[PDB]
């Protein structure tokens, strides 16, 4: 319910080492391609201002009662520890999102690529040699700064403890109001005037500071931290068939970091949400109806991985039996894909095995390659400031990056519950699937800039029903399979997997003997992960990747589709409740032969508060459009003749360059339409003197064309012929900006034409 | 955070004492060189540009000592230092009422032909004199009190010793501080931290700090030339007028316009004579050189300065550029007119008609034209055809000659510290540069350097009544310069001093080395 509103009072720069065009440093831009303040900048800046306040109240003691309060509100900084610390680090109470421009302004920008650039401008910078007083070699830069007057707002959450006394709540509000009001600058080059701001909380004012001034001498130590322990009841019913399957649709509302591994200083991201990330939301929503912790221990609950939505369904990890033509084929090309479980390699052409991504649905007469889904991802780079030097240093790491899944991606998980647990719930709440709609935070760095997702529940889907083919059994690993060897460590082998299914299904299996057809296509997997409840990393989990495939000829017995269905629900192996072990039997995408197939803004309201700021952006986009178009129109001698009548005839210029220069000097005085008296006065006095009027004979009507261009207010815009619709966002913006920029457009076009004329005259001269 | 014993907010009004130019990226269709504007299009001083002007002056004060400068302005290299303790905000420039950004024309004059060089025509937008902007400093003290070097800085601003922006040697960039106010917040203590949040701080009397220090102005030689026009002196306006083709240049100076001779023009005439003297002595011709090579000759490269130009001169890579140690101010007329009173002159259309009321207004003789035309006098000229006589068809033109406008004394500022740095300290090496400058001033007083438009065509010759030489902290062997001279031939300088300068000068003539070559 809280917001931070930031009013930027000078031009501001944030966020990126990269630089794009002729600019050396470029600002951070959100998913709408509009500049914004990252939530980690906002937290780090606000923390720093609260740290100054607390440092004052402690009478400068760098540790003390009030620095305890900062560590209470903003969480401890491990990696600043100077001695033995026995308690685990506290997380923050305050989560602060990224600050974005006004949503109604952001809608107006959509698609208007030229306007999104105009929000910023180049700021030059030079460094000067102290003895000579001239610019140093190398020391030149041009920097993007966003226009001042941007007003940005961030969501804030204070998830205070369930027991904090009202005296302590007033202290927390006091500090945050105090630190906000002490905050004056953010971003790059603060010390040189960039990034001045007003930062205000909703509902905190000087009353919050004044209470603290009146009472700080009375304040105690913060309360001790306590974990939210689990609590079981043991009261669940026995699991009974059927299994209900409830699809959960996840949509990313901000970037999500889902750590695959760290290489160097960059955290890499998964391209799916593991089911373990959703258990916290399942605990939040259903733990009131049944003992969720017992259901996990009994295995009465499965939450699958969320994989990218394709064909309205969860995308399925690309089977490693598919091979693409190495030259120009594969699912990324949409042709030249062979199912090596069934097709020989073609002669000559070598193939590359498929290695990732997700495929949509496929049916046993698809006539097309299955729809292939891709997950977009972005790299976010951050720093850590050492507080005394106020710059990053090696002692605090200082640079790191997260890959993240960007916003707007949609994923589908499925919660599976036995019939007996749905009965438990429905006896207590008939609408319980309505309680599954939520917005939650998942991932690394979940408390600020990253991790915000919508969850929406669908209607109960049908149980999968595989075909019970007695000729071959084929297994697609839709998720990572973790098996334990007979020593209970994870060093199992594909022969342990044969026995597992052989024992589970009551059938004997043997590898298919066809020499051209591969029978097994696995890759090994290792997962390294923390466990937050333990405060220690999980034991390392080893297994096979999703997408791994194998196919067995059934030696004896008969496979029962009833049991294949049940395994497709509950999965196989370790930790199936997190969606490990999810598997697909006899899916026709493994059975088919594929080599032949191929693939299938609105304006701001006039009353809107940001209308004054939008007007600054529009003029910038219009000015650059006019300047660019004036350059193009001067480049061609037919257009200079159309517009002003000027022409080149052999070596001669019509009129002389001196006559153009004389006119141009008068046009410099055309600041406004009401100065058009000045320019028309010049032309009549010229036209009245016979020797001067005839200087402009042999021009194409040049004196009337100039008279028209200056006195007909529509005419400049018809010669420029710019489509201003992509360059305007204010309602009635076009007519206003035309009246404002008219005189400047006339000056710009005449200036361009005379320059272009002279530098073509030089060519005819120099022949 | 960073520990702060006290935060000082140091603020006041800065006024442009001469026109400013802080450049943007450049070019704006109206001018070649274009003023910096903030994101709202308002003219402003970037805090980067102002912060560097202040840090620059302190570096010249602290004799280019790094160690102390980095403790105020911060550093990136040293593991102990990092971010700046002085914070400088952006400040919007408020231009005076009715005043507006002026465009200054510029030309480069070919040293051989005496005429504008090809391509060397440019124009610069400038903030008019008397514009104001806020001084926006904050200082986060970790020690107690206030650094004395930071007090010297504020004394230097109040003295107007700091220049900001471009063309600093050619008229522009001088600023002076007024209304300095100091607010201290004792951020180390509860009473002080709440003051920052609520009470708006503790006032300090600046005069109490200003009493505990002596302001150490750096070595300089000020030259004030008192002069009057013997033939009408003007710089031509940017373009032809209506009743009068050729009109004088004027500039806004607060409430009134004044005629102006830009420091660019006075510098350029002085440079030209200085070079002619040097080339004459060496008999070095100027005719085969292009204009950028014509400019580049000995001693004048240090006095008047040289363009930046990187050269791999010896496998080592070196910059030839250095700023002029000699700077010149714009010279304004004693006479002044209201802005509309001159707009009546620019827009007259009949030389015998509505022009006569306008000049009677502006000259201050609204009822007495025969006195009005003793100040500004319209002249007519003809070209007379050589076979027929009469007048050549089309060749009739007129000039508004400021026959009687009185002019204020020209100010030339010689930065002795900057030369002495170029010569790596050796004050012996000043004497050829000082000798050259005195020879240039000798010609100025002997009518050998005409100024402005039409020098060969009935304008531009000046009488110099007095040159006052007023240096501060000059080295003891140059201390005889502090003088007021009225003899054109320098005979008011001590003969022993003039004979000493003549000796060092003659010894350089005998071997005209690059005197800053260590
Ligand atoms: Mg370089
Ligand atoms: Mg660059
Ligand atoms: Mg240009
Ligand atoms: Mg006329």
């Amino acid at each position: 319910g809280i917001e931070i509103t930031i009013t930027m009072q000078s031009d501001w720069h944030v966020g990126t080492g990269m630089g794009r065009g002729e600019l050396d440093s470029v600002v951070q831009r959100d998913g709408d391609n509009l500049p914004y303040i990252p939530g980690k900048t906002l937290t780090g800046i606000l923390r720093d201002s609260c740290e100054q306040v607390a440092l004052g109240l402690d009478n400068g003691q760098t540790r003390g009662l009030w620095h305890g309060w900062i560590n209470f509100i903003f969480g401890d900084q491990p990696a600043l520890a100077q001695g033995a610390i026995e308690p685990e680090p506290r997380p923050a109470l305050i989560a602060i999102g990224s600050a974005h421009l006004d949503p109604k302004l952001k809608a107006a920008f959509q698609g208007k690529k030229q306007l999104q650039e105009a929000i910023a401008f180049m700021k030059p910078g030079v460094a000067i040699d102290a003895i000579t007083g001239t610019a140093k070699k190398d020391f030149l830069r041009f920097e993007e700064v966003v226009r001042l007057g941007a007003k940005l707002t961030a969501e804030v959450e204070l998830n205070l403890p369930d027991n904090l006394s009202e005296t302590n709540k007033k202290v927390i509000a006091g500090i945050l109001a105090s630190g906000a009001k002490l905050t004056e600058r953010l971003g790059g080059k603060r010390r040189r005037g960039n990034g001045r701001c007003e930062l205000k909380f909703s509902g905190y004012s000087d009353q919050q500071i004044q209470w603290l001034k009146d009472n700080y001498q009375s304040v105690d130590q913060p309360p001790k931290y306590q974990q939210n322990k689990l609590q079981s009841a043991g009261d669940n019913p026995e699991q009974q068939p059927p299994w209900h399957i409830i699809p959960l649709t996840i949509k990313t509302l901000s970037p999500v970091v889902l750590p695959a591994r760290t290489v160097g200083n960059v955290v890499e991201c998964l391209d799916y949400i593991p089911g373990r990330y959703l258990l916290g939301y399942i605990h939040k929503t259903l733990g009131e109806y049944f003992d969720v912790s017992q259901a996990i221990a009994a295995g009465d609950l499965i939450i699958t991985n969320a994989t990218i939505k394709i064909d309205g369904k969860a995308g399925r990890a690309t089977p490693f039996c598919l091979f693409g033509e190495k030259l120009d084929g594969g699912l990324g090309k949409g042709k030249g894909v062979y199912n090596r479980f069934q097709e020989s390699e073609p002669d000559g052409i070598q193939l590359k095995g498929e290695r990732g991504g997700y495929v949509g649905q496929f049916e046993q007469e698809q006539r097309n390659l299955p729809n292939t889904g891709k997950i977009n991802s972005e790299l976010f780079t951050h720093n850590t400031i050492q507080d005394d030097v106020q710059r990053p240093t090696s002692d605090v790491g200082g640079v790191y990056s997260y890959e993240a899944i960007i916003a707007g991606q949609t994923f589908v998980a499925e919660l599976r519950l036995p019939d007996s647990l749905v009965k438990q719930i429905t006896s207590k709440n008939k609408n319980w699937q309505a309680q599954l709609k939520a917005t939650i935070r998942i991932g690394q760095s979940k408390k600020d800039q990253y991790g915000k997702i919508e969850v929406t529940s669908g209607n109960s889907a049908d149980l999968p029903k595989p075909t019970g083919n007695n000729k071959t059994l084929s297994i697609w690993f839709l998720s990572d399979i973790l098996l334990r060897g007979d020593r209970l460590n994870f060093n199992a082998t594909p022969d342990d997997l044969k026995k597992y299914l052989e024992n589970a299904l009551d059938i004997k299996l043997k590898e298919r003997s066809d020499n051209d057809l591969i029978c097994i296509a696995l890759r090994s997997q290792r997962t390294e992960s923390w466990q937050v409840r333990w405060g220690l990393p999980r034991p390392s989990l080893v297994g096979w990747q999703a997408g791994s495939c194998l196919i067995y000829d059934i030696e004896s017995g008969t496979v029962n589709a009833e049991k294949l269905q049940e395994l497709m629900i509950t999965g196989i192996g370790d930790r199936c409740t997190e969606g490990y072990g999810q598997i697909g039997f006899n899916d026709p995408l493994l059975s088919a032969s594929l080599g032949k197939l191929t693939a299938k803004s609105n304006p701001l309201p006039t009353n809107h508060p940001t209308q004054d700021y939008a007007r600054l952006i529009e003029k910038a986009a219009w000015r650059e459009a006019i300047q660019n178009k004036a350059l193009a129109l001067a480049s061609s001698r037919a257009k200079r003749e159309e517009i002003l009548g000027i022409k080149i005839m052999g070596k001669d210029s019509q009129p002389t360059m001196t006559q153009l220069g004389g006119f141009r000097s008068v046009l410099k005085r055309l600041h406004s339409r009401n100065n058009r008296d000045i320019v028309t006065g010049y032309l009549t006095a010229l036209e009245q003197v016979s020797n001067r009027k005839e200087k402009w004979s042999n021009t194409s009507q040049g004196l009337t064309k100039i008279r028209n261009l200056v006195t007909q207010e529509n005419l400049i815009w018809n010669h420029l012929d710019i489509d201003f619709s992509p360059l305007t966002i204010t309602q009635n913006g076009v007519n206003q900006l035309k009246s404002e920029l008219w005189a400047e457009a006339v000056r710009t076009l005449v200036d361009a034409i005379i320059r272009g004329h002279k530098r073509d005259l030089e060519k005819a001269q120099e022949n | 955070a960073r520990k702060v014993t006290t935060r000082w907010k140091i603020t006041g009004t800065l006024i442009a004492e001469t026109p400013l130019h802080i450049g943007g990226v450049g070019g704006d269709a109206d001018t070649d060189l274009a003023l910096a504007v903030n994101g709202a299009g308002e003219y402003y001083v970037p805090g980067t540009s102002l912060a560097g002007a202040l840090r620059g002056w302190m570096t010249q004060l602290l004799n280019n000592d790094e160690s102390q400068i980095k403790d105020l302005w911060g550093d990136h290299l040293d593991a102990k230092r990092g971010a700046s303790f002085v914070i400088v905000d952006d400040a919007v420039i408020h231009i005076p009422n009715n005043a507006d950004v002026e465009i200054r024309e510029g030309v480069g004059i070919d040293r051989h032909f005496g005429t504008a060089a090809n391509g060397f025509k440019y124009s610069r937008a400038v903030i008019p004199k008397g514009s104001k902007f806020k001084l926006p400093l904050t200082f986060d003290s970790q020690d107690d009190g206030l650094p004395n070097a930071l007090i010297q800085l504020l004394c230097a601003l109040e003295a107007g010793d700091i220049r900001l922006g471009a063309a600093k040697t050619r008229g522009l960039g001088r600023i002076k501080l007024d209304d300095l106010k100091l607010k201290s917040f004792a951020l180390d203590k509860p009473e002080g931290i709440f003051s920052a949040l609520l009470d708006q701080g503790k006032k300090l009397d600046w005069n109490q700090l200003k009493a505990n220090v002596t302001y150490q102005s750096p070595p300089y030689l000020g030259i004030s030339i008192t002069w009057n026009p013997k033939d009408p002196v003007m710089v031509k306006a940017e373009g032809d007028g209506l009743a009068i083709d050729i009109l004088p240049l004027v500039s806004q100076v607060g409430s009134d316009v004044r005629f102006v001779i830009p420091g660019s023009s006075i510098k350029g005439i002085l440079r030209t004579q200085a070079e002619r003297i040097i080339r004459t002595i060496c008999q070095s011709n100027g005719s085969e050189k292009n204009f950028l090579e014509q400019l580049r000759i000995n001693l004048v490269n240090e006095l008047f300065g040289s363009a930046s130009l990187s050269q791999k001169q010896n496998g080592k890579d070196i910059d030839l550029g250095k700023i002029g140690a000699l700077a010149v101010n714009d010279c304004f007329s004693s006479l002044s007119m209201t802005p509309d009173q001159w707009k009546a002159v620019e827009n007259a259309t009949e030389m015998t008609g509505n022009l006569q009321p306008a000049l009677k207004q502006a000259t201050g003789y609204p009822n007495n034209i025969s006195q009005a035309y003793k100040v500004l006098q319209p002249a007519m000229h003809v070209a007379v055809d050589r076979w027929t006589g009469g007048a050549a068809e089309g060749m009739l033109y007129s000039v508004l000659e400021p026959i009687g406008v009185t002019w204020e004394p020209i100010q030339v500022h010689l930065d002795i510290a900057r030369l002495k740095n170029y010569y790596h300290g050796k004050e012996e090496k000043l004497k050829p540069a000082i000798a050259l400058l005195l020879l240039v001033l000798r010609d100025l007083a002997n009518k050998k350097i005409p100024v402005g438009y039409g020098t060969n065509r009935g304008m531009g010759t000046i009488t110099v009544s007095q040159i006052t030489l007023n240096g501060k902290a000059l080295p003891t062997e140059l201390e005889p310069l502090n003088k007021t001279m009225t003899c054109p031939n320098l005979t008011d300088l001590d003969e022993a001093f003039r004979q000493d300068l003549s000796t060092a000068w003659k010894e350089w003539i005998a071997d005209p080395i690059d005197l800053c070559q260590q």
